[PDB]
């Protein structure tokens, strides 16, 4: 089904969200035991094929959920062990049509950005490789930011530009030079 | 007047109602997720180094 | 339109140096290439999708070279196997 | 006629000549470097897998 999977995916976001407000959580732990996080990271591959349209809105909730798990300290452990760096590489993902394109890059950048700065110095080694292996692309975004559809497009650039900036200061790429 | 003036039928009326409800639910969920993410980022960035994080790059990278 | 063309010219120059370096020695540098694409993921995706009057043609030409630059590093580094 | 008609002076004439020579040298060097790089890429890519290298990505990434 197309609507059941969408509502179910968005439902999990509310469960984990309200659970944190109640440093750990039993909801996120159960998802790992049920092999949900495993298959979820596997579906990240070939995301370009999936991405108003029903398939587009479905992917939004998918990446949105992963972003929430990377905010808690315990999520970095289970999420990092899923080897998400190699999953987003096989897909080769890295006026209104362009706005949707940046929306996908922002969603992925936030998941990776929050994940590295979640655990600590155990994930910085991977962040440096992502910026070095994909260098240049981020440079174009950080320099671009430096009528309705136009403002919406520029807004995504600001979020996208600030997304990588958080990973840089959090990963310590300046020290590498 | 009556008997139809840019109107619809009940079978289509209920379908349009359901579609509108679904679209509104999806929009509300997306907006709430965006607001929660923005609040989280504001709480995590308001600690310290608000402008230095970008100044270091503006000084390192080409302005 | 001319200012943007110069911006991509710099990214292409850097991409070519890194692209040719990894595919020069062999499997000793592929470990670094994967980190560069993973750490800077998303940016390259925008370029590879863009390509897929005088100043316009010049700007688009750089996009083709920039898009093809990273593509060479991917096939040479083997990022597809990592998925 | 004569004695000046949209003309220049020798002190500026030699400077303009030198500037033109320098600009032409820089342009020729840039063009030769670009041509050498293009020839190198053509020689390295003409071996095999001309269209597969992009087809694999078009199939993996979003078209």
């Amino acid at each position: 089904d197309t609507t059941c999977q969408t509502a179910a995916m968005i439902l999990l976001n509310a469960l984990v969200h309200t659970s944190r407000a109640s440093v750990d959580c039993p909801i996120i732990d159960a998802l790992n035991r049920l092999n949900f996080i495993g298959v979820l990271v596997d579906s990240l591959k070939e995301i370009l094929n999936e991405w108003a349209s029903p398939s587009q809105q479905y992917t939004s909730a998918k990446l949105a959920l992963l972003l929430q798990l990377c905010q808690t300290r315990q999520g970095a452990k289970y999420v990092l062990q899923a080897n998400l760096f190699r999953a987003l590489e096989q897909s080769g993902v890295f006026v209104v049509a362009l706005e949707r394109h940046y929306a996908l890059l922002v969603a992925l950048a936030r998941v990776v950005g929050a994940a590295v700065t979640a655990r600590g110095a155990h994930n910085i080694v991977q962040g440096r490789k992502f910026l070095t292996q994909h260098r240049g692309l981020v440079v174009h975004v950080l320099k671009k930011n430096a009528i309705l559809a136009q403002q919406a497009l520029e807004e995504r650039i600001e979020e996208l530009a600030e997304a990588f900036m958080l990973l840089i200061t959090a990963t310590g790429f300046l020290e590498y030079e | 007047s009556g008997t139809g003036l840019g109107e619809v039928d009940v079978d289509t009326y209920l379908s349009n109602l359901q579609t509108k409800t679904t679209l509104s639910m999806i929009a509300d969920g997306l907006e709430r997720s965006a607001r929660d993410f923005d609040a989280f980022l504001e709480e995590n960035v308001t600690l310290e180094w608000e402008a230095q994080r970008k100044r270091i790059y503006q000084h390192f990278g080409i302005k």
